[PDB]
DNA sequence: CTAATAGATTAGAGCCGTCA
């Protein structure tokens, strides 16, 4: 017979000073942080799309309601939420003719198509950025559904262009970097979900029942992009800084190398939440080897510690590095030759692998949330999946997998490890949920990676999320 | 008589007031407010004084370091209390608390003897604070709202996979062969004591600690390979492991235990199959993974893992945490062998005895399973 | 903070209120109560508490069967009982007693 | 420490790059939507920048 | 250097479900 601990909930803090544990109903009751006036939109698409998201712009300014209300709450419309107006009168549009579409997607070729898709959207929105004089937040780009399953790695229909992956949204992302432009990738299928339809009278995503939830997730997305604060994290300890490694095979570039891309988290000074991304790849030639050279690690480590000396004025107290693979001697020895004395370096590792279930004796639903089983004192699991009483539901279906925490180099309190995990899980500003999987500190450090991989190397790119998610 | 007052310092306590008055007007109450509801070139303390003698019922008080020795707010205040010695009410008074600098010792001598609420850890406590007393005092709600002012009133031993190993043969001491066999240089390895093996002890130019005990794992293993070869039940090969599963009819109508581990799916049967690894960490088990398999007419599989996919996702879609469970010990139950346990066969009189009951947990926590 | 509350029914205690009174102030107490004291046009129900918080050492109280049950003797007899509680004075209250039904 | 190169050029470069570097990582890589930027320049950087 | 036997790790892709 073993022993499992229960750790409590975070809490995230909203407007007028007050906590909750769920986004939703903060956002309802309470309202965002931050304060802007609007949001004025760029459209650029078919006269179709400028059509469809006309259309859903007026469809979420009213309220909307789930078949469920205890399981997602209502959403009561965009201005009662968010305190500001975006509203289908900022729109300006830039057409793009359906020829073009049409004829560009026709090669037969997936990188020379792809390339001369994204050049064709891209250079207008460049344009517009340039040699215009209207002020544009957020650009939303709506591609028909038609060139969407077209653009993908394995893709078959039914010229400095080969250096670039054969994915719409990556390179799109990616080759917009140097411009510092804000933009949301919708599909056509995706705001007008009824008109699409099978060989049956049904749309193939039906979201009668869930569209508040989809009003949900659009609307804090569009809100993040154009400059806001949604919510931030009410508890969070002074002096400790976050790090998040993740490694992305660099494919086909001369060999079969990788890289690195990380993310950093911390409390500065005003109660402020600094979560910003920490950018330029680290690569080693060798091929299947997630590591780095002492040479590539200690620059990342003085990067990591002049940044946030540069914010704060002094060397974080204690540093967590957490990461999915497990780090070596050679290595860490490259730490701790540029770490101060007056720190503290922790590496912890963060693996969904080992093959644990737990179920309930004479039951129905699965585990709570909190539960942990501490096998050591630097290991245990944590499920970050389970019964939510709030809720009155599960995060997940059939039995949620644990998150095995094992303390790699250093020495940490195990509970403290995972009380800082599970609070690192309800950050995640793409989505408007309970609450993640998994830490955004390795989510977010993997779209960087991601996005940074499809592209030519560029020099210094942005460092800000609303230019990657 | 049916307006609720509520009495403030003005502009200091603006914010919270406003507040007030919105979520009161949005649960359905009827309220006047000195910001939202006075008119414009109106005589105003005759219709403040007319307001709180001929139409309120309760007489919600903002009090704060601003509002204490307020002339507004101690006129009002006198007036209610007529109105209240008028009307009979001992609770028609009602101060709020919002300020955490007014000390309980300096509030004003008119409300000392009145039951103040706590709005000064959160907002939320002290409006369902003052939400219970409208319910228990009765205060009439007008509720021309539905469906929207009642949702604003509205906002352990588990089980588990692993199998423990109970016992191990004393002494440690190709693949083709009867018994599980391992080549290591010019010796081979086969069922120096398992009990300091298994501690971190034993190291020698021989053989390291570590590459005995991947050793050891390797013959478990096979050990565990070859005796579900001999309990005659048929295998799956997955992507890197393989599974095993029970043809149909092979049970007694497809059932052992009150346990139904083949079913029907459409044009396709379903089989409950599972697959096992050996692990000597956290400590000596046999975890147990738990798959479903289809096969066109009960007998034969499908040679397309699509087919395969799709039917796997439309079958778990209704199983919930109890179908699974239940039907994985149902499973190890099947393979048990004599009362509580089975073993492998290391070698000619040798063996290593799993128990056929998983690892159980205990918590302090659960939820009350509001259905 | 050195003067004699009395506290007590009106106008049912007025006699035996102004006879000790009087007896307190000839004896040289500063003592009050509304019957001498009381200035017309003022705001009584404030008056009747800052004089208790801020001007007051001891309250003697006029029990009786009208006491105990009147409205104003009690609100007076809890903020004496807060200030008392404030002071850390264990003498603050003296039910003086002038009935027997 | 860039108003001080006695060479108008130089000087001149430099206080522009300071001003756009901080409007550009604005621009890139923050959640606002800016319509307009305003720019108040104090009396001394107007003065000598002229030819 | 080449080619097999295993245990223990990692990163990619692609398909399906979300309610009643
Ligand atoms: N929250 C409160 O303090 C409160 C509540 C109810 C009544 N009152 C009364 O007390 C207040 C005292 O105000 P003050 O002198 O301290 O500050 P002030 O007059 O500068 O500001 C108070 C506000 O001024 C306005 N006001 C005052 N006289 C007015 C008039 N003749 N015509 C139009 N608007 C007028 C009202 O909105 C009042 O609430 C106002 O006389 C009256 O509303 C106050
Ligand atoms: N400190 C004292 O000696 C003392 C004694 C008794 C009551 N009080 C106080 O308590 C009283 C209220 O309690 P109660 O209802 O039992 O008193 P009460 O019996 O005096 O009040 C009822 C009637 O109201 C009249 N009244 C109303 N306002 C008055 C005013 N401003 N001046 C004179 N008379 C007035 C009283 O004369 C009486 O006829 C008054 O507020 C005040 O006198 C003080
Ligand atoms: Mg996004």
């Amino acid at each position: 017979m073993k022993e499992l601990i229960y750790i409590e909930e975070p809490k995230i803090l909203f407007a007028h000073g007050q906590k909750c544990t769920d986004a939703r109903d903060g956002l309802a009751l309470f309202g965002p942080l931050n304060n802007l006036y609007g949001i004025k939109s760029g459209v650029i698409g078919t006269k179709q799309g400028l059509k469809i998201f006309r259309d859903y712009l007026d469809h979420i300014q009213k309220p909307i309601y789930n078949s469920n209300s205890i399981t997602r709450p209502m959403f009561p419309g965009f201005e009662a939420v968010f305190d500001c107006k975006w509203e289908s009168t900022g729109i300006t549009f830039k057409e793009v003719t359906n020829e073009d579409i049409g004829k560009f997607l026709y090669n037969s070729s997936t990188h020379k198509r792809t390339y001369d898709l994204v050049s064709l959207f891209i250079d207008k929105i460049i344009s517009a950025n340039k040699n215009e004089d209207e002020n544009v937040d957020v650009w939303f780009v709506i591609v028909p559904d038609e060139i969407y399953k077209y653009c993908r790695p394995n893709s078959v229909l039914p010229a400095e262009t080969y250096n670039y992956d054969a994915q719409f949204h990556d390179q799109f992302k990616a080759r917009l970097l140097k411009h510092t432009i804000p933009t949301q990738i919708f599909r056509e299928s995706t705001l007008a979900w009824r008109d699409f339809k099978n060989a049956f009278g049904l749309p193939i995503r039906d979201f009668s029942k869930i569209e508040g939830h989809l009003a949900w997730t659009i609307s804090t997305a569009a809100f993040y992009k154009a400059g806001g604060k949604p919510w931030k994290l009410s508890d969070v300890r002074n002096g400790v800084c976050y790090l998040g490694l993740v490694y992305k095979k660099v494919e086909k570039s001369k060999n079969p190398r990788n890289a690195c891309c990380a993310a950093q988290m911390f409390l500065d000074n005003g109660d402020g939440t600094v979560f910003k991304g920490e950018v330029g790849p680290w690569y080693n030639p060798k091929n299947g080897q997630y590591h780095l050279e002492p040479k590539e690690a200690k620059a990342l480590l003085s990067q990591s510690l002049q940044s946030y000396k540069e914010q704060i004025g002094e060397y974080p107290k204690e540093v967590f590095i957490h990461a999915k693979t497990r780090f070596n001697h050679q290595e860490w020895d490259a730490f701790l030759e540029v770490t101060p004395k007056e720190t503290n370096l922790v590496g912890v590792t963060i693996s969904k692998t080992k093959p644990l279930k737990l179920y309930k004796t004479e039951g129905d639903y699965t585990i709570l949330r909190g539960n942990a089983y501490v096998v050591n004192e630097r290991s245990a699991f944590l499920w970050t999946v389970g019964y939510v009483p709030k809720i009155q539901t599960a995060l997940s279906m059939e039995v949620p997998n644990p998150l095995f925490i094992e303390i790699n180099k250093g020495e940490a309190d195990i509970k403290q490890v995972l009380k800082d995990i599970l609070s690192l899980t309800k950050l995640n500003y793409n989505a408007c949920i309970f609450a993640d999987g998994e830490p955004v500190t390795l989510r977010f450090a993997d779209k960087i990676g991601e996005i940074l991989t499809a592209s030519t190397d560029i020099k210094t790119p942005p460092l800000a999320f609303k230019y990657y998610i | 008589r049916n307006k609720i007052f509520i009495s403030h310092a003005t502009p200091d306590d603006n914010d919270f007031t406003r507040w007030l008055a919105l979520k009161l007007i949005g649960l359905g109450y009827e309220v006047w407010c000195d910001i939202l509801f006075l008119d414009k070139g109106v005589d105003f303390w005759s219709n403040i004084e007319k307001v709180i003698r001929e139409d309120t019922c309760k007489f919600l008080l903002v009090s704060s370091s601003y509002s204490n020795q307020r002339e507004g707010v101690l006129k009002e205040l006198a007036v209610a209390a007529k109105v209240k010695k008028q009307l009979k009410d001992d609770k028609f008074i009602i101060p709020l608390a919002i300020d955490e600098q007014l000390s309980y010792d300096d509030i004003n001598i008119d409300i000392v003897r009145l039951n103040a609420i706590d709005f000064k850890m959160s907002w939320a406590r002290g409006l369902k604070d003052i939400l219970e007393a409208f319910e228990k005092q009765k205060v009439p709600k007008e509720v021309a709202d539905a469906s929207k002012s009642n949702l604003l009133y509205q906002q352990e031993i588990y089980d588990s996979n692993w199998l423990s190993i109970l016992s191990f043969p004393e002494e440690l001491r190709v693949r083709e062969l009867t018994f599980p066999a391992v080549r290591y240089k010019n010796y081979l390895c086969t069922f120096i004591p398992t009990e300091e093996i298994l501690s971190g002890s034993y190291d020698s130019n021989f053989i390291r600690n570590a590459e005995c005990k991947r050793l050891i794992v390797q013959l478990l293993n096979k050990a565990f390979e070859l005796r579900m070869k001999d309990k005659e039940v048929q295998e799956y090969e997955m992507s890197n492991k393989t599974a095993y599963w029970l043809e149909k009819g092979k049970l007694e109508k497809d059932k052992f235990e009150k346990t139904m581990l083949v079913g029907k799916q459409k044009d396709k049967n379903w089989h409950f199959a599972i697959s096992g690894a050996s692990k000597l960490y956290p400590f000596p088990v046999l975890m147990i993974s738990s798959h479903i398999f289809f096969t066109a007419d009960g007998k034969k599989l499908i040679d397309s893992s699509s087919v395969q996919h799709s039917s796997r996702r439309r079958q778990g879609k209704n199983w919930w945490n109890n179908t699974w469970r239940t039907k994985l010990l149902a499973f190890i139950k099947y393979l048990s062998d004599d009362d509580t346990s089975f073993y492998l066969e290391m070698g000619s009189e040798e063996k290593v005895f799993v128990s056929n009951e998983p690892v159980k947990f205990k918590g302090n926590v659960s939820y009350n399973i509001p259905e």
